[PDB]
């Protein structure tokens, strides 16, 4: 099977991310 | 755009729960949409936008896999004051939704992906936006394409919703608001584009899921 994740749209991972 | 809370109770729930996509057209009127449309142009033109990135990037080229470049949006960056009034709208609908997607707690999101395909035949062959549990639960994307003719420019975003006899063909239609659950429940792809296509996308956490992405990350 192929790892999906090499398709997969990148988003970052670090810094915060956005609190609603 | 119309009164989130019937909105999100009424339909979004409801067709979410049911389906694992979601098509709300026309969601902000053509004068927020072409202000947006202005917005996204001057990105471009001004050069913010690189090549679409993967979350793994292994021997391959990223442009075999997506054509598209992007930028990403905040909301509160000079210039783009429509894009962030799209995203507070986006999230005025999730937030409306608490607790009703899925088991999903939703507590917050990426920033803005907003993306070109610069026509040329570029796409995104077929994947899942979140397959290994990076705390991505609902994909939320809208389209600002005035004039598009997928007959003769393509771009038809397809969706191979699980367990369905029929796949999901969304026109990339101007002022048409879109969601689907991110997870492989939804694999999908961006066929060729031959017109230049713009699409902006953020992407909700579910706040477990996120939180065990992110000490995975910081642990290495
Ligand atoms: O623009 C679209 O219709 C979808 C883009 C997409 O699938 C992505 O960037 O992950
Ligand atoms: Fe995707």
């Amino acid at each position: 099977e192929l790892d999906l994740e090499t398709l997969a749209p990148y988003i970052p991972m670090d810094g915060e991310d956005f609190q609603l | 755009p119309l009164p989130a809370l019937k909105l999100a109770l009424e339909y979004i729930v409801p067709c979410m729960n049911k389906h694992g996509i979601c098509v709300v057209d026309d969601f902000l009127g053509k004068e927020t949409g072409q202000q947006i449309g202005d917005e996204v142009r001057a990105l471009h033109d001004t050069g913010k936008f690189t090549d679409g990135q993967l979350v793994s990037q292994k021997s391959d080229s990223s442009k075999d896999i997506r054509g598209d470049k992007i930028t990403w949006i905040e909301g509160k960056e000079p210039g783009c004051e429509t894009i962030g009034l799209l995203m507070s709208s986006m999230d005025d609908l999730i937030r409306h939704c608490n607790g009703k997607l899925g088991s999903y707690k939703i507590n917050g999101r990426t920033k803005a992906m907003v993306a070109c395909y610069p026509g040329n035949g570029t796409g995104y062959v077929r994947h899942v936006d979140n397959p290994n549990g990076d705390g991505r639960c609902v994909t939320c994307i809208y389209y600002l394409n005035k004039d598009w003719d997928a007959k003769v420019s393509g771009g038809i975003l397809r969706i191979f919703p699980e367990g369905k006899a029929q796949f999901a063909d969304i026109e990339p239609k101007f002022d048409r608001l879109l969601f689907f659950w991110s997870d492989r429940r939804n694999p999908h792809e961006v066929q060729p584009a031959y017109a230049t296509r713009y699409a902006i996308t953020v992407w909700y956490f579910d706040a477990d899921e996120r939180a065990r992405a992110k000490v995975k990350y910081l642990t290495g």
